């Protein structure tokens, strides 16, 4: 019956580029490490606050160094309510994840802006996909 | 372990400028 | 014929952390700002210097003690100096360098604490000759 | 059937505080003015600019004075392909949309942060209802 | 007496027409830049000295705009005890070069929004600015 | 002249959305 977003900030953010400015000197040939997992808390009645944690990692190839690493816990307060059990697990690990990911990605983006560093905008990613495995991962504990 | 978490050994240093640095 | 050029201007480390959301939101917003700031300079290769200037804030609400956000920035950039005596030198290290690098610092700080919805916070003007006279002695 | 960004780029801005800075004297009583919209253009095989187009105008109530005026033309290059008329038309006007919109969300507060004026944080907009409207 | 009250920005404008095909041209940048200052008295020992810069970038080997920024940052000052000569040194010179680093990191800021190869302009001499004043 | 002021033409366009555009 309702979703509806309350606000939107971010908890934690942290972009380190240690080997600066002589890793500019390195052949750019990125390989990019993506983490990513969400985690949601009541906060009060019908509001919870999910967190999308987003970790990336980028190293040069043929020297191993890190170019830099980035680290952003995007969250939303959201207003939810009339959904049943299953409903809900979707909204709370798929919908509104997937809301706060463009914001989470912008973050991303700027920060490494400012590292000078080419260009790094986070492919789209499917979240029914990570509403799956919550299933799957609790029809498996809920069976012990 | 976040990168901006306290390094597990009680330096205070956060986990990227102590035990989790990667400079080189 | 001295030289001061802008080669590169990037951020080595960043970090914002906002420990009590969302519900130091409730407090009333009665802030209390801590501020530290420091440089240090480092030569990267011939006439080239990387500065970097270090800035530190902390934000706590007084009717509670809680700490409403913490923010450090590590802002550098590499300068290509040359030409300048010691003393001349010394100044564009520790204060000419690091003042054009802190407007870049203040907008970063600017930008991560709206992040955290909390009200704009753009630090004031930092006048570095003090932190010159101070490096001298 | 794909759906990928290749860059993310703003063509046009602008911010104006014409009253500056005796404006900063009268009490803060913001009235804001919203404006938003979107067009898309091929730009090659598969690749299309979407533009995302925002126009943000404040005037304080008790005197109807400009605070501040800022229009931004966010826009992004994606390759799109695999979707049918429709499926096509809803991630050129909602999908697409979407994604600049926090874009342009940050450089509209990032701009009128400089003109120190109390925070601009533009809610959400539910594009999806946006494609509603272009069906009709 | 010399105090800056408030740095802020009055107008500003970035555009970069040719997107996104001009990402396909060779990258050889030719520079315009254009600056100049303007004070206005706004109060008792209170001058508001705006700092005007105008920059275009264009790629030689075709002509086309890569992108034009002008931005027109300012600051408010509290301004005291000063001789005619010394306190228009400090407002064509002094307080222009307080905004300047401001007015850098504006630029700056646009630019990497269009996703361009980072500017930073060069620092200014606003001593000359000074002296072009006298004469 | 500048980008955002008005067109010299009554146009009502910002002078870069008239007779100061560049689009090649
Ligand atoms: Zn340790
Ligand atoms: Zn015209």
């Amino acid at each position: 019956p309702v979703l509806q977003i309350q606000r939107i900030y971010v908890k934690d953010v942290s972009f380190e580029a240690p080997n600066l400015p002589h890793i500019f000197q390195q052949e750019w040939k990125p390989k990019l490490g993506f983490d990513l997992s969400t985690e949601t808390t009541q906060v009060g009645d019908d509001l919870y606050e999910v967190v999308l944690n987003i970790s990336v990692e980028t190293t040069l190839e043929d020297s191993g160094d890190v170019a830099f690493i980035c680290e952003v816990k995007q969250a939303g307060v959201f207003t939810i309510s009339g959904l049943e059990d299953v409903q809900m697990a979707h909204c709370l690990t798929s919908q509104c994840p997937n809301m706060l990911f463009p914001y989470a990605r912008e973050l991303v983006s700027n920060l490494v802006n400012r590292g000078t560093f080419p260009a790094l905008n986070l492919s789209p990613v499917n979240f029914d996909a990570l509403f799956v495995e919550y299933m799957n991962r609790q029809q498996a504990e809920n069976a012990e | 372990i976040g990168r901006n978490e306290p390094c597990p050994c009680g330096s205070g240093k956060k986990y990227k400028h102590c035990h989790g640095s990667r400079v080189a």
